[PDB]
């Protein structure tokens, strides 16, 4: 009896089924096409899903890996080149990138600089690592979860 | 002499006493918030409503 | 009870005279300031120094904080 | 059955033997006067608080302006929630005096009062956290998000922790009401814990500034000290209210007159003062879990004091080695507050680890060593 | 920004006042109940 | 206390049934005071030595016998409340304590 | 040379206890062996310790000290107590050395 | 003294009034409301915190907010079922504690 | 002046809540004290005689 009413009681203070409703959210990669960013709200704060063009891949392999603060290759941040999917928030002061315009064509944060890639990572600016990878996958060629 | 008086008529008897602070407090009071205010608005001439109001109480459109 | 039981003494007299027929604050200057005095004087060279130390950190550090952020002219006399 | 009803009464005798004919030191000194004013700081924080959580709503969309409304429409509402915030101050310059006194006169040789003084402590500083939260500003959301991100730094049973304390994913709405429940409570089981630190307090009576046996003249509370402390509330009393009348937001940050918002970080996420200390040795340890230990390690050091006493003597009175290690600490503790008050950076980030360093070895090495170097200049 | 602002000022002046006139008060009250414990003298008589 | 507490009543509430005794108690009192020649003579030896004459007993029962409640009140106040005692104290005495306490002791029944 | 004897009557008077009359072993805290001691002392030393005591917490109360006549000097300090509390330490550290055994 | 129960300042107490405190060998099952009320005090408050961990104290969020506790807190309807409940086993308790009281005269 | 306004309305509602939150501890309180005056004399049994006799 006693083990019961323990956990009940002590459960009832972790997250209830309308928190956890919003627990993770899936996209359907057919929506987005190439060479277009689409953003999605995710936990009240923006998630960044990008179709990337075999070109913009390109582009990603032409990166000195040891010559950024946040060292990473694409590598070792996406899974499918086609797709990288970010955490919409500046790593300096939390603010929302502006895809498709910067110095490095990827994302540019209006309130200190902060350049990101097409891969986002911080390049020219004040922040000090790169947009956030959250957690994830794939379910057939046209879904995602992430959270 | 007051202290003698004031002992004899006002602090002695215990219930006296007592009666001497109320009906001091209360004088106290009256006087010691007056007193106050009149320091705060002569200190700050001009610049309170209670000063100005005459301009547009009654003597506009 | 606790009055009663705390220790056994013997042959001590003291005396002591009604609030009523002394004075509260006594001896000012006579007495008191001499001690006060007495006793800032004693303690001076204890308290003080560590504090002092304190502040000459912060002071240095502060400052050494600010000669930081000026730039130096060194970087740019070769710039044209 | 007894002559006078003051002794006989099952309540008034209770009320006697602690605050009439209870036996008293004849020489305890001003370092004594921070134990009524505690109390009745307590007192007041309750009063004040319960007349603002009257007028509170503990919700994300409505506390901010919950509170607003309160100093902008209650009558008084604005004087009541100075008092309250400023109080909080109030409090822990008290409790640091009160520790302070206790280190310096080796009170804490009184274990279980020493040993309930620290959960006083450490209950206190957790009810300021949540209270701080309730107002919702910029900087009730990120200390509350800096803070409590902290235990997901804890191994295997880190993250989850976390996500039980917040009751989601991050500080929202689920966290704000069970921080408003706890800001409730806390202070209860402050007066209740209290009640036990006078207990055994009473089993051994009050220590005196020359630490030594003080049986030989003792007086009773009742005039003595009930007239000095009233008089010790008055003397702190003013610059409280100096403070709270004349320069309310003098301590506080302006950033937290901008309700919360979580996609802007503010540029300087400092604490309010009375933790300042603490975030310094927080960020003296750069690697998430060591910071976190030194943390903890920092507040709980105060456990083991009464198991480093050296000594022979009880107080420091007599012992002028001991008195300028005391007071380097304490210097040692106001660079610290500096320190926790400035960004990560050079020249700061040095002086921290070395202010970190010193506080932790003038307390677990020196004082204990100097103590038995002193011992051995009497001849002992 | 804090419309109090004027009420709360005309209030600290009247806080300093009265803190001024009770802190004296309660000063002497201590000092007079204390004087006896102040002025106190004893004495060790020894049957010796 | 109980004793300052019977002083605070003798200026505050004495009862006409007090007096009375205390009056009877008195005289018997006085009476047994000339109980002898000695005794007799010490009181003549007394008497013009401190009031310039002799004072009968008839004189000392005519006295006596105007001292009522009313009366013993309003001379117990005069020379008893407020007033700030002589203590003298020998012995284990630790328990009785504080001149303040006692002093306090002086008002109010 | 003197070095140790500098030193020690050096902290003497940094200390200070003598500026209240009290000997060096006036000022020990009272833990369970000093307590023990205490009850073997003499009734005349243990009356004249009291005194003392009780007069600086005298002093002590009155925010004052004994004029520099009256301090007990480096050299005239008298180890009163030590000799009883030695052997009570010898005594105890015997019996828990036995209870071992 | 030999056994710390009775020596220990907090200890002695938990003894004095729950282990050593002398009770009538007789008394009825009319003396265990005592602790009921007791019990059931400690339970209200219990389950009260819970359900004020989840409250909302405002006219257009009170009635929601005890909604949203039942529907989707983790066993909030419990709780809630448990804390409303719990008030009428406390008034039900009080009344035969008082009965009893009135009974047997032990408002003496 | 308990409604705090002219009608039971919001401003009710928070005081309401907030004393709901504060008495349960004043009556664990209070209970403390109904217990320490209990225990001066003990309790009393059904046959109302006293039983020092049998405890
Ligand atoms: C307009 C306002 C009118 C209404 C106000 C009503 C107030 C009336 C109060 C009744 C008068 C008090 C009677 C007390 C009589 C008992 C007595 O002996 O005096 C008190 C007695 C003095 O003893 P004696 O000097 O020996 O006097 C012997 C007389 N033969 O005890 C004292 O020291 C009391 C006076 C000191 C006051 C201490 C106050 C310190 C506190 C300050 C903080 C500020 C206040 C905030 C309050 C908090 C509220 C949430
Ligand atoms: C903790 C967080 C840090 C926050 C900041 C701390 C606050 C800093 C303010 C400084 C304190 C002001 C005190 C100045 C008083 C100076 C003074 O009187 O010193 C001398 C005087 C001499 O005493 P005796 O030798 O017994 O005299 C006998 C013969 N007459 O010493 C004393 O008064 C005793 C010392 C008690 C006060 C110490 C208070 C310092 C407070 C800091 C807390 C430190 C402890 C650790 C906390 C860990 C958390
Ligand atoms: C809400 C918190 C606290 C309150 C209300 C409180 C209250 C008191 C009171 C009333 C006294 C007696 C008067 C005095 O000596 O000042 C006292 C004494 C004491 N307290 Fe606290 N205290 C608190 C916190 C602490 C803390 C944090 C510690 C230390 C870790 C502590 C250590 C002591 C000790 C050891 C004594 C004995 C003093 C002596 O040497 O005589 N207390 N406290
Ligand atoms: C140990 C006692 C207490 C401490 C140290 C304390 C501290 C605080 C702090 C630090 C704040 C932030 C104030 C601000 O800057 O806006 C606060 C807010 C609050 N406290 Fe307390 N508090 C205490 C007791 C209470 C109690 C007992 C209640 C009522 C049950 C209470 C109710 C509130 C409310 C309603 C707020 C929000 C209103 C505001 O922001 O001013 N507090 N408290
Ligand atoms: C939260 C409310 C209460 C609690 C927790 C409480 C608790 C207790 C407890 C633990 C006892 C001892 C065991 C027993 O005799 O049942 C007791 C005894 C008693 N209580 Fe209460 N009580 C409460 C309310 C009251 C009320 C409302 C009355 C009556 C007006 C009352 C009258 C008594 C009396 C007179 C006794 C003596 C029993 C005897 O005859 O031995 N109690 N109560
Ligand atoms: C003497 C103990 C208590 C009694 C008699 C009691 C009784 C009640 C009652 C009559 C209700 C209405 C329930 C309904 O039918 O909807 C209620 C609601 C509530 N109580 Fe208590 N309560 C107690 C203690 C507490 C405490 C200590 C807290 C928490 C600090 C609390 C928090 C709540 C909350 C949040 C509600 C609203 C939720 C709901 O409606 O169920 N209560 N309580
Ligand atoms: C709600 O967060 C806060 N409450 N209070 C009163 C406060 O100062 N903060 C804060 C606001 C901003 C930054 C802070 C950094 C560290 C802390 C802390 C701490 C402990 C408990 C470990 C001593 C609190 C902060
Ligand atoms: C808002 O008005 C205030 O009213 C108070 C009286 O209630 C005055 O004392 C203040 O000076 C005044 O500014
Ligand atoms: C140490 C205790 C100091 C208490 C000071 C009480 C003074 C508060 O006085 C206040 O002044 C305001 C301005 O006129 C008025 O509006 C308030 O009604 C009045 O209560
Ligand atoms: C029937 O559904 C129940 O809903 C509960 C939600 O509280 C779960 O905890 C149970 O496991 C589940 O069986
Ligand atoms: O009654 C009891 O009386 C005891 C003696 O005072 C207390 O210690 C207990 O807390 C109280 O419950
Ligand atoms: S927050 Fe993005 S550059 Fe500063």
């Amino acid at each position: 009896a006693a083990k019961n009413v323990v956990t009940q009681f002590i459960s009832s203070l972790s997250a209830s089924a309308d928190v956890l409703a919003l627990s993770k959210i899936e996209i359907k990669l057919s929506d987005i096409p190439e060479g277009k960013n689409v953003a999605f709200k995710w936990r009240g704060k923006p998630l960044f899903v990008r179709h990337r063009t075999q070109a913009e891949i390109n582009q990603e392999a032409e990166v000195d890996v040891s010559k950024l603060r946040d060292p990473q290759h694409d590598l070792d941040r996406v899974k499918k080149p086609e797709w990288v999917i970010l955490v919409g928030v500046c790593t300096h002061l939390g603010c929302v990138p502006i895809a498709n315009s910067g110095d490095f064509g990827g994302y540019y944060c209006p309130c200190h600089g902060s350049h990101y890639d097409a891969s986002g990572r911080i390049r020219k600016g004040p922040a000090p690592y790169n947009l956030e990878v959250p957690t994830y996958q794939f379910v057939g060629d046209d879904l995602v979860v992430v959270g | 002499a007051l202290l003698r008086q004031a002992y004899s008529a006002l602090f002695r008897r215990t219930s006296t006493f007592a009666l001497t602070v109320v009906l001091g407090a209360v004088l106290f009071e009256r006087a010691f918030d007056q007193g106050a205010d009149a320091i705060f608005e002569h200190l700050n001439e001009g610049k309170l409503w209670k000063h100005i109001k005459h301009k547009y109480e009654a003597s506009e459109e | 009870i606790h009055f009663g039981n705390l220790a056994r003494v013997r042959h001590i007299i003291t005396y002591s005279l009604s609030p009523f027929e002394q004075r509260a604050i006594p001896n000012i200057f006579s007495d008191a300031l001499p001690n006060v005095w007495r006793r800032f004087s004693s303690q001076v060279f204890k308290v003080a120094p560590p504090f002092l130390g304190a502040y000459l950190l912060y002071s240095w550090g502060t400052q050494e904080f600010e000669r930081l952020k000026r730039k130096n002219p060194a970087d740019y006399e070769n710039d044209q | 059955m007894a002559p006078n009803i003051r002794k006989s009464h099952p309540l008034l005798k209770m009320i006697n033997n602690s605050l009439i004919d209870l036996p008293a030191p004849s020489n305890i000194s001003a370092w004594w006067n921070f134990g009524s004013l505690l109390a009745v700081c307590l007192m007041t924080q309750i009063l004040t608080g319960l007349l603002l959580a009257m007028h509170y709503t503990a919700d994300t969309s409505l506390a901010f302006s919950s509170v607003a409304h309160t100093c902008r429409n209650v009558q008084y509402g604005w004087l009541i929630r100075n008092l309250h915030a400023n109080g909080a101050s109030f409090f822990f310059i008290c409790i640091f005096l009160h520790i302070g006194r206790g280190l310096y006169y080796g009170s804490y040789l009184y274990k279980e009062t020493w040993n309930t003084g620290v959960i006083l402590l450490l209950t206190l500083m957790a009810t300021a956290f949540v209270g701080y939260v309730l107002p919702w500003g910029q900087m009730s959301f990120w200390g509350a998000t800096v803070i409590t991100n902290l235990f997901s730094a804890i191994p295997y049973i880190g993250h989850t922790l976390v996500e039980w304390a917040w009751g989601g994913f991050s500080v929202d709405n689920p966290t704000l009401t069970r921080f408003f429940a706890l800001h409730f409570l806390l202070p209860f089981a402050i007066a209740g814990i209290t009640i036990i630190h006078l207990t055994f307090l009473h089993e051994s009576g009050s220590n005196n500034p020359l630490g030594i046996s003080s049986d030989s003249d003792k007086i009773p509370f009742h005039p003595y000290y009930s007239f000095k402390d009233i008089l010790g509330l008055t003397l702190m009393l003013t610059p409280f209210l100096t403070l709270a009348l004349f320069s309310p937001n003098l301590l506080g940050d302006p950033e937290n007159f901008t309700p919360a918002n979580p996609l802007v970080t503010p540029p300087h996420i400092k604490p309010e003062w009375y933790f300042l200390f603490a975030y310094a040795i927080l960020r003296s340890i750069p690697n998430k879990l060591g910071g976190v230990l030194a943390l903890a390690a920092s507040v709980l050091i105060l456990f083991l004091i009464p198991f480093l006493h050296k000594s022979k003597q009880r107080t420091m009175t007599f012992r002028p080695l001991s008195q300028t290690l005391f007071w380097l600490l304490v210097a040692n503790l106001l660079i610290l507050t500096w320190i926790g008050s400035q960004p990560v950076e050079h020249p700061f980030i040095i002086i921290g680890q070395m202010a970190s360093l010193s506080y932790f070895t003038i307390l677990l090495i020196l004082f204990p060593t100097i103590g038995t170097l002193e011992n051995k200049m009497l001849n002992y | 920004a804090e419309p109090e602002h004027d009420q709360r000022k005309r209030m600290g002046l009247k806080m300093l006042l009265i803190s001024a006139l009770l802190t004296s008060l309660l000063y002497y009250m201590k000092r007079h109940k204390w004087s006896v414990l102040k002025s106190r003298k004893m004495a060790y008589r020894p049957p010796k | 206390f109980c004793a300052q507490g019977e002083w605070m009543r003798l200026c505050t509430s004495t009862t006409e049934s007090e007096v009375k005794r205390a009056k009877n108690h008195l005289r018997s009192a006085m009476v047994a005071q000339l109980d002898g020649t000695t005794p007799v003579c010490e009181t003549i030896g007394s008497h013009l030595l401190n009031y310039g004459r002799r004072i009968s007993l008839e004189e000392w029962d005519s006295r006596i016998s105007a001292v009522d409640a009313r009366m013993v009140r309003d001379v117990c106040s005069k020379y008893i409340y407020d007033k700030c005692p002589a203590l003298a104290a020998v012995g284990p005495i630790e328990q009785l304590l504080d001149y303040n306490r006692i002093r306090s002791g002086m008002y109010w029944i | 040379g003197r070095l140790m004897d500098r030193i020690r009557k050096w902290y003497y008077n940094a200390a200070g206890f003598n500026k209240y009359g009290l000997m060096r072993d006036d000022t020990l805290y009272e833990d369970d062996d000093v307590k023990e001691a205490l009850k073997r002392l003499p009734e005349d030393l243990y009356n004249e310790r009291m005194f003392r005591i009780k007069r600086a917490l005298d002093l002590s109360l009155k925010h004052r000290i004994l004029p520099k006549e009256q301090w007990v000097k480096y050299e005239e300090d008298k180890p009163y107590l030590e000799p009883y509390l030695k052997e009570v330490i010898r005594e105890r550290l015997e019996r828990e050395a036995w209870n071992k055994k």
